[PDB]
């Protein structure tokens, strides 16, 4: 019966750790969608990395 | 109080969530790649199934100036002319060993400033044939990919229409142009698109190593001229105007609160970041209004001359401004988190991090450390064969991308049959069951020892 | 432009032939959309392509 | 070239004395968007539609 | 205190990493990847498609040799060659094969009517040695290894040795043209034929660095061809530049940083604290100093025999012999390699400064024994999935061909970088069976029990230095 | 004593691993690639790109036949043998068989039998035609019984085909095999009732003594469209050739001999001591490896103790010589010895308990067992529930959940991060991408997490008590 009964009370932990990646998530992609912008095809250390 | 600072975050974000619309729904992208596919994969010629992208002689990069280059060049074009130059090295400016020197009597070292030649060679008749400084060339330095190439050279501008061009390339490849000393090429030019209102600079490198054979590279860069004849234009002007007003506020009220903390302000995470924002959004607005006060040569080009249009001072702060109003939208975004951990059950997990950086930076150290380890005996293993590990920074990135599942492993095991593999298991069995696991470790009991300190020693009254 | 393309013994090919000589879609013409049926006796499932 | 693909593969399909129960003859319809359309775009062609 | 021990370790890995740098000359990959491009990759002839990587049959290697190797071998301006206008190429290359001879096995008497010849599989014991063909030449008489200046190989299918019957080459292509056409009209690859081996040599004398050039056919008592290649840019004068003098004096630095280490260890065992072992970076430092000086010897015995490379010199119109001055370069790089992997995670003994790095340390030291115990019983079950595998798919899926082959596939589905649909074509049955057992164990078992071990030494080694310090 | 049975099962390893390393013999991999490249990969004639593995049609397989097959079959040197590879003899000559199924065996809608006159049903046994058809003069065009071509079954990919069927022995020269399937194409053979093909011959390779058997299998479906498939089974008949052989037939005794062993000792301790014998999970790992060692045995017996195939075909070699239940029981023989090695090894746990540690982790997992069982449970139960749905959505479109058991591979290779949606995306716009990405998240966010929570759980508690217990009294 504890299977059931944890997964019931750590949603909104599950819920607030999804919520902190997916704001992660949409600031990095935006920052890699943004940042090229080039099409250049050369090893530009500090851009690539 | 802090429903104003709610409130005036959420209008500075909704302003520069749209005023960033405006640079990546320009479909420069979709122009850009348009020109790549229109210079470098399309065939030299129909009897030869090669391009740009695979020349491998010489006699190739002949073909390729001779072909579809002029097709490209030659068919919203040719803003002003073209050029072409060359780097070359010096007769004798490497040593030849006493033992061998009765068979071999040439030598010609690696590019060097050192060993640059600046003499006249061939038929001295105009600038072809003549070395200029890169003083008087309007140039500057590349960085290339075996060395870092100098704004000098022997160079030669064509014209505007297709057969003088063709007739002098022809010429220049009748009495040979390209030696043995010849190390480095560049041809250069500019594309307008005048469609709506888009640049287009164009670069192509052509590398001879000391060895044998070439090695081509390219670089396509997107200018931006402004103008406004639409609500599409008009709208991110108010945008960007209401933009600079953001950061007026924001750096007053900076000002003002940092009169009564002098010293103690810099000690929380959020007001160095608001601080680093600031200062690289008022970068970014000082840079932007020295690019737009240049509008004086954008249109002078526009009509036919016969000058080569030196666009290089606007590429590298178009370049140079991208990459930095890209990191502030970055750091803009982050700063959400700051209202985020408000609820009752959202700042527990804000605590724990704040609480567990002091040894996840530590631990940060020590996998790096054990991390180069790996990487340097890679680059000291299959340096010389793989191409994955040809260079330091490639090691690096091909590990990295090794972790998240880029595996080769046919090459890694054809160079070195033992000691190859070895390096693959024991970095594959260390990075995945061990190493990676003691950030969560870390992580787990901060959280634990968090949660117990919060809901002992509260929760009792 | 519902043309029956019919004629299933010999004259389908002269109805074809027809129909590009007289230019039917040379010209502003978007989609063909060729569309029939099948119908599987053993299995006795029948399919529309 | 689709005529040359209907003569060569769909009618020996449909009226071969082969293994196709066809249940009904087959059927074309097209479009005629009551406007021409401009000619084959030199270089790069329509990105999408 | 203890800061001396500081400065002499990072005096030292200054040294070393001199030592690796010069030691890396950079873009030395292009000139093998342009020497392998133009001799690998081109087709064997105008009209067919395949290179030296896909050949197939005994004529397929026929046409190699006839082909894009005479045309990669000879450039255009006796005259001398440059393979690209820069490359110079040295003396003669050099043709060699191994066969074994007819009867070396036995023919079961149930057909021995049917079938007269059988060639056991290559094997020292099994190798012909007797004249054939038109004895006229070398190509058709055996020559011992001594006597050819050989060493074994280590092939794909087994360890070949350094004789048999070679053929010296021309410094032209109309004399080379016309050998080859000879040894091909007689016939020259029988049945019996096990081996045959190309070997020749570079010089670039723009940089100064020699390459080396070796190209394989195995020929499997199965039929069929079996091609390898080896390209090898040694350098072998040494003292030509300024550069070259620094990273000379860098060599007697880091020989005297070995004495010096070797010298002060051995001063702490001489009858100070015996069984000094209990202690683990004591072990690190007996295997870099052990790791150091057979590198040293490695290197001047290598050094100080460059005599095959005087007497070419003396008459360049002969073979130069290079094979073993390559082998014992890549023995050296491989030493030196490792012996620096283990020099740089000595920094573990120094970085205790702070307090959270110190608790990371003894956290990291408490949990090996732990690790190793649960790492015997993970790896018994690798290679009990590797055995089943290697019994299941050994003859089928050619991931499976050896054990290691298997080991090294196993840990690559970790990562998820097989086909599957070999596997399961391979055996219908108990093909997938492992696959998804494999899965299931690998990733919902063993990681999370290595997991919670790290978990646990973790929460205890904080709550007992918790416990003992500010408590008392 | 502990010391004796771990000196006794370490002799048990050491004679299995001697018996693994020498049937698993030198390099077989490359013969059979070499004779898969050569039947497989060579396209079927000068001016096609297609093989026997991508066949699409009839048509394609008569180009196959007079083709690609007789330039791999015969090579060149008074009606002298063939050396494939100048190494490789073709033993007798090659057979070709179909089996077809009955004109009417089928139920046409009395609505539809106006413009459909004839359904043929799809492959069973009692629907396959059995009458004589076309120039009913030879062997090709004459059904015979499974019993007169000593044939059996063969589990084919869609159904399990008999052994029976409508069959031509070869030519062992080009020009006579040539003319016959030329002869077979022209009177037609291949028609819309036939349901399966099969070609089989052998070659034997006296270099290293080892046969080489070769089916391949082209099959029909009543839908229509070709299914190709191949087998090459190397077999070992004139083991006692050479000393290895006879060290191995030694070691082989001694297994034997070992495993009566552990017989007899199992039997003298079942029989009174401890009835019950059952409630320790090494018994059952005993009595399972005795049982899996004595089928083993009785297959060898019974799969060596008769080679009289063998034997007919030395009397005259003009014959098909009848390899395939051979290599039929190689392959049973392989599956259940390499199943027993893997349990042997494994059995090595029982022996591992020499510190604190290693009883430590082995209490952990005996500890952790059962409710890792109990949650395995429910994770079964959403893992099939995922693909069943996968099943009926996709499975008429996709080509990897086309059957059930195929479904499940494929959802064992996501989480491996193996999987292709290239073809997934479109099989239906909604509910595609709603299942890959709730499984993805239920998968590794949820149910990958709660393993962890148990087996931590059970090993710090463990641990607590190991500690708790000790240092206290
Ligand atoms: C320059 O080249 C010529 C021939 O090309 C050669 O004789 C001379 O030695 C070279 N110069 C030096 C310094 O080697
Ligand atoms: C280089 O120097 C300045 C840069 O604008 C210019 O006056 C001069 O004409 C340039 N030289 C050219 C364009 O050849
Ligand atoms: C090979 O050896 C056998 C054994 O004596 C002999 O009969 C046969 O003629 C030999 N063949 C050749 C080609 O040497
Ligand atoms: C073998 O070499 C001798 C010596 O030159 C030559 O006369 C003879 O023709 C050669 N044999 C053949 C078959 O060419
Ligand atoms: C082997 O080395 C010796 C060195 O004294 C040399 O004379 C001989 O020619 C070499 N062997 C061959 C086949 O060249
Ligand atoms: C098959 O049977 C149907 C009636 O059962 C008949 O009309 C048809 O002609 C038959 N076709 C062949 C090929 O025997
Ligand atoms: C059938 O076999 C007989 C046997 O003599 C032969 O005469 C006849 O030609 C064969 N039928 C055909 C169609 O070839
Ligand atoms: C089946 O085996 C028997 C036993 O020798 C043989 O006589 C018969 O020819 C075989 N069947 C066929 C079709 O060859
Ligand atoms: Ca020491
Ligand atoms: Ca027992």
């Amino acid at each position: 019966s504890v299977f059931g009964k944890t997964l019931c009370r750590a949603l909104p932990e599950l819920l607030g750790v999804t919520l902190g990646l997916v704001v992660l998530g949409v600031a990095y992609a935006q920052l890699a969608i943004l940042l090229v912008s080039s099409c250049v095809d050369s090893l530009w250390s500090v851009a690539q990395a | 109080s802090v429903l104003r600072e709610l409130v005036t975050y959420l209008l500075f974000l909704i302003v520069l969530c749209i005023l960033t619309y405006g640079m990546m729904s320009s479909n420069v992208y979709y122009y850009t790649r348009m020109m790549s596919q229109l210079f470098l994969d399309t065939p030299v010629s129909k009897t030869e199934k090669t391009n740009f992208k695979t020349l491998s002689s010489m006699e190739d990069f002949w073909k390729f100036t001779e072909g579809s280059l002029l097709d490209g060049l030659y068919w919203n074009l040719l803003l002003g002319v073209p050029r072409i130059r060359q780097l070359r090295v010096r007769n004798g400016s490497c040593s030849i060993p006493q033992d061998l020197r009765d068979e071999i009597k040439e030598c010609y070292d690696v590019y060097s400033v050192s060993s640059e030649d600046r003499a006249p060679f061939g038929p001295r008749n105009g600038t072809a044939w003549i070395y200029t400084s890169e003083k008087d060339l309007n140039g500057s330095s590349h960085w290339g990919i075996i060395a870092t190439y100098s704004g000098a050279g022997y160079y030669l501008d064509l014209s505007r229409t297709r057969e003088e061009t063709a007739a002098q390339v022809a010429s220049l490849k009748k009495n040979v142009w390209l030696d043995r000393g010849t190390r480095a090429t560049f041809i250069d030019f500019s594309v307008y698109n005048a469609n709506i209102n888009l640049f287009c600079v164009v670069r192509l490198l052509v590398e001879f190593p000391a060895t044998g054979g070439v090695i081509p590279s390219w670089q396509f860069q997107p200018l931006k001229l402004i103008r406004y004849v639409t609500t599409f234009d008009f709208f991110l002007a108010a945008c960007e105007i209401i933009f600079c007003f953001f950061i007026f506020y924001y750096v007053v009220e900076e000002i003002l609160e940092i009169r009564i903390h002098k010293l103690h302000y810099f000690r929380s995470f959020w007001n160095c970041l608001d601080v680093v924002i600031v200062v690289l959004s008022v970068v970014a607005i000082g840079i932007n209004i020295y690019r737009t006060s240049n509008v004086e040569v954008l249109l002078q080009f526009l009509e036919d001359q016969n000058t080569f249009p030196n666009f290089e001072h606007l590429a590298y702060w178009q370049i140079q401004f991208n990459n930095i109003a890209a990191v502030t939208v970055f750091f803009v975004w982050i700063k959400l988190f700051k209202f985020i951990n408000f609820n009752r059950t959202m700042s527990q997990l804000s605590t724990t991090m704040s609480r567990c950086a002091k040894d996840l930076f530590g631990f940060a150290i020590m996998f790096f450390i054990i991390f180069l380890a790996y990487a340097q005996l890679a680059y000291l293993v299959f340096g010389t064969q793989v191409d994955d590990f040809s260079t330091f920074q490639e090691c690096i990135f091909t590990q990295f991308r090794i972790i998240l599942g880029d595996i080769n492993f046919a090459e890694i095991e054809e160079a070195n049959r033992v000691l190859g593999p070895i390096y693959f298991t024991t970095f594959v069995f260390f990075m995945f069951f061990i190493l990676l696991n003691m950030f969560l470790a870390i992580i787990n009991d901060t959280y634990s020892e968090v949660k117990s300190d919060l809901a002992q020693q509260k929760a009792e009254m | 432009y519902v043309q029956e393309l019919g004629l299933s013994l010999e004259e389908s090919r002269d109805r074809l032939r027809f129909l590009q000589l007289h230019n039917w879609l040379d010209n502003r013409s978007r989609a063909v959309f060729l569309e029939l049926t099948r119908y599987s006796p053993a299995v006795g499932l029948h399919a529309a392509v | 070239e689709l005529w040359p693909w209907m003569a060569h593969v769909l009618l020996p399909y449909v009226h071969g004395n082969q293994s196709s129960p066809e249940l009904g003859p087959p059927r074309l319809r097209q479009v005629r968007l009551q406007e021409a359309l401009y000619p084959d775009p030199p270089g790069p062609r329509v990105h999408t539609c």
